[PDB]
DNA sequence: TTTTTTTT
């Protein structure tokens, strides 16, 4: 056959890079041949794929091998796999076989990782076709894993000659001429499913990131393909980097299974479609188990702010560092992010522990910046404007793809996390009702379109509206000062109503603060804690499970009685007591106390009292 | 010899003439062809323009050579080659590219410069001819024009994502594995019937390996025919020009660009299954060169000289709308918006765009619409529309195929936008506009379509008071009757009124009548004005100043003390920034803040605005 | 179903 002496040279260099790499940071520069050690671990677990750092092979042999493979990855891949099999035979001959009946050949997936750079979706070019690259972006769509037919096998339906180890092209391929020279069967190739080996496969769609080419352009999208262990390796709707080769997808319909090339196809033309074949995938976007996940210094820092007793106030201060004032509102953020203990009673009734906050401020109150910080600083956080939004896009949508199927809405896109709702006032009343039922149920059911599916839809909602007429009439009542269905009002945990004040001192302070925010830009802000530090502490608190206390039971019952008397009930109901308990849970989580404290209930009582105004 | 089939255009003589046109072509040839003997500069003119370009091109190492028609029409040897190209472009351009490559090779070897001749040999040198012919209406095109360069002007409606453009076919034997590469000739493949190795010569064993094959990059762009070219009879047409190579992805949507390219037509399969082709032919164009709609040291000198002039502020204000009579304050405000503020993209807290937003609410007949037309003409990225003819969906984003269509705002992102009859524009679409201008970004939330888009663009709204004529009896806010939030969103609001001032009426009538006198009737050169504004935006970057910040604090405290939303503070901040930019200042100054406040009061007519009742005394207005 | 001008 074709010598491809360069190919076999690359094979040899690749096996020598896999076995004689002789590099290891463990025990300082002491060489372990980390690829030989990875082969040893491979024997321990008997996987298929081999993780290969691009930088390792780059330092290997001056990176000439890295360059060659990175360009002609497609051409070199069979040689690389053959060399990997040779290495396995050398050191892990057991793994050389799949490893009872006969064990077939084991396929090894060379999933290179840690590439030098990531090229953006628009950076993609035909020049890179077949070259190993890495692409970043969020996963807009995915596919159910399905068994691509890697190696095919067919029984000759005229002589029974069985074929095997037939690689398939994009279109389902079949043997052309019977291997049995005596036989002359050119069709009738009953696929031997048992003999043939199928690899797992999954289509995945991604879109351009916001700060990628935002300049006057719609975010470009790419169809990457997951194979082998990579399948399902990443969750949907998350920014991740995919390393692999650029694959050109010919139209199978043209293959037969502007114009296109022809005269091969034969008379038929052929139109292509570029795509990407991911080899390795990396995402970039218990209390004791969480601590284990943390680094030693990270655990120390955790303990450090745990020891701090002002920690509560400093955290509240850290919230929305750019935003000035409205400290109670920042406290509301913190508490909602912490959430509350969700529980289902013995009777089974589910009791939500989440907190759905609502904000009613005049324009320019920076509520927009408020939500921007919230979502940006919040995982599982979705931001949307009520004025421009569709119910299905917000909760869930039904689409037909070969065939009726479903598409997650904002609630799904952020279920079990923050749900920012900007311009809520402008939001459609019917859509508001859809959310109402969905959030109250903590569940979304797609009854329509024939299908009757249902999804968890559990999450927290940060409603953001403006008072009717762009201004809150203090003479009027919250219910009436803003257009919104009262029952949904009942299930909004909080209502931060933002008013204007002519306090000259406050005006001067805020003006100076803004002007500094522009002068010194980032230098102006200085929260007590870093956002990553804040998130680590927050998750640690999430790990906590507050427990109610006898004194707390009492304090709660008297405080609820006092609230009922205060309204004496347009805004005071059993829902208010439920929110009181949830706020107590959130405060304890901020206090990182497994038990509730009447002080915590006092804080929550003051919070709700202020919300009442 | 080497001749072009069907043309009697000798490739050898063509090559010799174009070579002599490459070296020994003084720019003097061009300028003399353009006459302008009063403007001839020896250095430039005596310079072998194309030789200097080739030297600078080797220094840059690019393989593309922009080329005007006039240079060819100036060199007697290549004057004929000009018409040859006009008639039979493809072959002429191929020969010309080969000649440029050979000339670069000669230059490096002749100049014995230390350069990789292989690189130049590897460099696929191309020529990007432009100005080939007078811009002709695209609708005017007819079949015989095919196979010729057609200079064209239009607006980019939309562009396709780059497509793999099959370049060279790669085959492989299925019995001995021997491989061969078939170059795509005429967009088709002539597969080898048997193996290239006569040793094997297996029939049909040669199979095309798609991945191993070579592909190029192609893109297609819909280009609207400009309203100037089209007649009143029918709507403008558009052509999906096919772009290739670097030219691919070389323009966004809404790009007023002039392009030269060969006129191309092709058959279309009547039945995809069969080879039967419809008698009529699909037609496209391959752009050899694209023209979009460097500040020379002389240009910078002129810019800085004008900046030296004290009248700079008022001079630009009048220059932007020379024909308009009076309205200097409105002109100045829109001039500032054209300049725009500073986009301090904070790493935290989000980005803070220095955008300026001006609405024009006032009694009609005031030329507000004419002013909008001017603004749209001036801004390189302009978006003119009227509320009645506008839809919120079409304004920002329209679902399509699942795919999204850029809205008017999207077409303005990074430019100025014009919304005529803004008051008439629906309140719902108003709400749509609110957040997008506030965040300078479009947020999308729909079934299967949920994302956000950049919308950093200025909007110039034209409204009319609820009372057709502004009623001073009604408070200014009532006269405008616009959402208080929306009202705040806008940065400036000029309350133009048609005060009956016999003197001003006389003067305006004189202006209009004088205009009438001349059948076809100081101020900066609009081109030089645009260059000034650009250079200011790109190079100048105003930064707040200590005195400026103190004055801003005190001023906004007074405002709120007398309502003064925080957006008012940001507005005066960005306005002082744009003022400093107008003054070519990278640092803000107290005087910029003073001017910002002065113009803020002017547009609202605060001088004549009643301290109470929210009304304005018409007598005080313009005194 | 979802989005969508347009008329009814
Ligand atoms: N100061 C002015 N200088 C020059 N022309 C003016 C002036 N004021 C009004 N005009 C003319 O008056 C006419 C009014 O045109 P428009 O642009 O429609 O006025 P307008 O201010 O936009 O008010 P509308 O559009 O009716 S709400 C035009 O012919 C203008 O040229
Ligand atoms: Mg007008
Ligand atoms: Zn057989
Ligand atoms: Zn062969």
């Amino acid at each position: 056959k074709v010598d491809d002496v360069t190919g076999e040279k690359v094979r040899e260099a690749f096996e020598q890079f896999l076995e004689d790499f002789s590099v290891q940071s463990t025990d300082t520069g002491e060489v372990e041949k980390v690829y030989r050690a990875q082969i040893e671990f491979m024997k321990i677990y008997d996987l298929n794929t081999i993780y290969i750092d691009y930088q390792h092979l780059s330092m290997r042999e001056n990176g000439a091998l890295a360059m060659a493979i990175s360009e002609q990855y497609y051409r070199f891949l069979p040689f690389l796999q053959k060399g990997l099999r040779r290495v396995v035979r050398k050191y892990a001959p057991e793994l050389l076989n799949t490893s009872s009946p006969e064990q077939t050949e084991r396929v090894f997936q060379i999933s290179f990782f840690n590439l030098p750079t990531v090229h953006r979706i628009r950076d993609i070019r035909s020049e890179k076709i077949g070259s190993l690259l890495s692409i970043s972006g969020t996963v807009t769509r995915t596919s159910e894993v399905r068994p691509e037919l890697y190696k095919a096998s067919f029984t000759c339906d005229m002589c029974r000659a069985i074929v095997d180890n037939v690689e398939q092209s994009f279109k389902y391929t079949e043997p052309t001429f019977c291997p049995n020279p005596s036989c002359e069967n050119r069709a009738f190739w009953t696929l031997n499913v048992t003999r043939s080996r199928f690899l797992d496969w999954q289509k995945v769609r991604i879109q351009e990131n916001a700060n990628e080419i935002p300049t006057g352009s719609m975010p470009r999208t790419l169809d990457v393909i997951l194979r082998g262990d990579s399948v399902e390796r990443a969750k949907p709707g998350d920014r991740c980097k995919f390393t692999g080769v650029e694959i050109v997808v010919p139209d199978v319909t043209q293959l037969g299974l502007n114009s296109g090339v022809t005269g091969l196809l034969g008379v038929r033309d052929l139109t292509y479609k570029i795509s990407f074949l991911a080899c390795h995938v990396i995402s970039i976007g218990d209390q004791e188990v969480f601590l284990n996940s943390l680094s030693s210094d990270e655990i120390n820092e955790l303990k450090e702010m745990v020891k701090d007793e002002h920690i509560y106030d400093k955290l509240v201060r850290s919230i929305a560092p750019a935003v000035f004032g409205h400290e109670a509102v920042k406290k509301g953020i913190l508490l909602q992010m912490l959430g509350g203990v969700h529980k289902s009673t013995v009777e089974g009734i589910k009791l939500r522990g989440d907190i759905n906050i609502c904000v009613v401020g005049d324009p320019s109150t920076s509520k927009s910046q408020f939500l921007k910080y919230v979502v940006g600083f919040a995982p599982r956080s979705v931001y949307t404007s009520g004025k421009a939004s569709s119910a299905a896009g917000l909760t869930a949508a039904v689409v037909r793809d070969e065939d009726y199927t479903i598409e997650a809405g904002a609630l799904m896109l952020a279920d079990n996390g923050i749900c920012c709702i900007d311009e809520f006032d402008k939001m459609d009343i019917s859509d508001q009702v859809a959310i109402h039922e969905a959030m109250e149920q903590q569940t979304i059911s797609i009854a329509k379109a024939g299908i009757h599916a249902t999804l968890n839809a559990r999450t927290s909602i940060l409603a953001a509206a403006n008072p009717v007429g762009g201004r809150y009439n203090r003479k009027l009542s919250l219910r009436g000062n803003l257009n919104m269905t009262a029952p949904i009002m009942s299930r909004f945990d909080l209502f931060f109503v933002i008013l204007d004040d002519c306090n000259e001192k406050i005006d001067t302070e805020l003006a100076s603060h803004i002007v500094d925010l522009h002068m010194k830009r980032d230098e102006a802000i200085e929260p007590p804690f870093s956002a990553e530090q804040l998130r680590r502490y927050i998750k640690y608190a999430r790990t906590f499970k507050p427990i109610l206390t006898k004194e707390a039971r009492s304090y709660l019952v008297e405080k609820y009685k006092e609230l009922r008397k205060d309204d004496a009930s347009y805004r005071i109901t059993v829902r208010q007591l439920e929110s009181m308990i949830r706020l107590s849970e959130a405060i304890a989580r901020a206090n990182c106390v497994d038990e509730i404290t009447p002080s915590f209930i006092a804080e929550a009582y003051d919070l709700l009292r202020q919300s009442i105004i | 010899l080497r001749i072009i089939w069907g043309t009697n255009v000798s490739i050898q003589e063509c090559t010799t003439n174009f070579r002599n046109f490459l070296m020994s072509f003084k720019y003097k040839f061009r300028k003399i062809l353009d006459e302008r003997e009063e403007f001839i500069n020896n250095t430039t003119d005596e310079e072998l323009y194309y030789i200097k370009q080739l030297n600078e091109m080797r220094e840059l190492g690019t393989s593309n050579l922009n080329l005007d028609a006039r240079n060819l029409l100036a060199y007697k040897q290549t004057e004929d080659l000009y018409h040859q190209l006009l008639n039979y472009p493809q072959e002429v351009i191929s020969i010309m590219d080969q000649t440029i490559k050979d000339c670069m090779v000669s230059l490096i070897v002749d100049n014995n410069l230390d350069y990789d001749l292989d690189e130049i040999e590897t460099k696929f040198y191309k020529v990007r001819p432009y100005n080939v012919g007078s811009c002709k209406g695209m609708r005017e095109l007819n079949p015989n024009d095919i196979d010729k360069l057609i200079n064209l002007k239009g607006l980019v409606l939309r562009s396709t994502p780059v497509i793999p453009d099959m370049k060279v076919a790669f085959f492989k034997c299925n019995v001995c594995d021997h491989t061969m590469a078939v170059e795509i000739d005429r967009g088709v493949i002539q597969e080898p019937a048997r193996c290239e190795r006569i040793d094997c010569n297996e029939p049909n064993s040669m199979s095309l390996i798609h991945n191993r094959c070579s592909f190029a990059d192609k893109q297609v762009i819909k280009l609207q025919e400009t309203p100037d070219f089209v007649p009143d009879g029918q709507t403008p047409h558009s052509i999906s020009l096919c772009v290739y190579d670097e030219l691919v992805d070389s323009c966004r949507a809404g790009d007023r660009i002039e392009v030269t390219g060969t006129f191309r037509s092709i058959p279309i399969r009547a039945n995809s299954r069969q080879r039967v082709l419809k008698s009529l032919y699909k037609t496209y164009v391959d752009v050899v060169h694209v023209k979009k709609v460097q500040i020379t040291d002389q240009d910078l000198a002129k810019i800085r000289e004008v900046a030296a002039r004290e009248d700079l502020y008022s001079l630009l204000a009048r220059s932007i709308a020379p024909s308009i009579y009076e309205l200097e304050d409105v002109k100045k405000g829109i001039l500032l918006q054209l300049f725009g503020g500073t986009n301090k993209t904070f790493t935290k807290g989000g980005r803070y765009r220095g955008d300026i937003n001006i609405l024009l609410c006032g009694d009609p007949s005031t030329s507000k619409s004419q002013i909008l037309q001017y603004v749209h003409k001036i801004t390189p990225r302009g978006v003119y529309t009227s509320g009645k003819g506008s839809s919120a969906v079409g304004l920002t984003a329209y679902i399509t195929r699942l795919v999204l269509e850029s809205g008017a705002l999207v077409l303005s992102d990074g430019g100025v936008c014009c919304i005529d009859e803004f008051d008439k524009m629906s309140d719902s679409t108003r709400s749509v506009l609110h957040e997008v201008m506030e965040q300078q970004t479009i947020s999308i939330a729909k079934a299967g379509i949920i994302t956000t888009l950049n919308a950093r663009s200025s909007i110039l709204a034209s409204a009319n008071p609820i009372g057709s004529r502004y009623n001073p009896n009604l408070p200014v806010t009532e006269n405008i009757d616009l959402p208080p939030p929306l009202l705040s969103r806008f940065d400036l609001v000029y309350l133009v009124l048609d005060k009956v001032d016999e003197k001003n009426d006389r003067e305006l009538a004189k202006h209009l009548t004088n205009l009438y006198l001349e059948d076809k009737p100081d101020v900066l050169p609009v081109e030089f004005l645009t260059m000034y504004i650009s250079y200011a935006k790109e190079h100048i970057h105003p930064i707040i100043t200590e005195a400026a910040k103190t004055e801003l604090v005190r001023a906004y405290v007074g405002m709120r003390k007398m309502t003064a939303t925080t957006r008012q503070l940001e507005s005066m901040i960005r306005l002082a920034e744009a003022h400093a930019k107008m003054k070519l200042k990278n640092v803000v100054e107290l005087e910029d803040v003073q001017e910002a406040v002065r113009l803020i009061r002017s547009a609202i007519k605060d001088y004549a605005t009643d301290p109470k009742t929210g009304k304005i005394d018409m007598n005080l207005v313009q005194t």
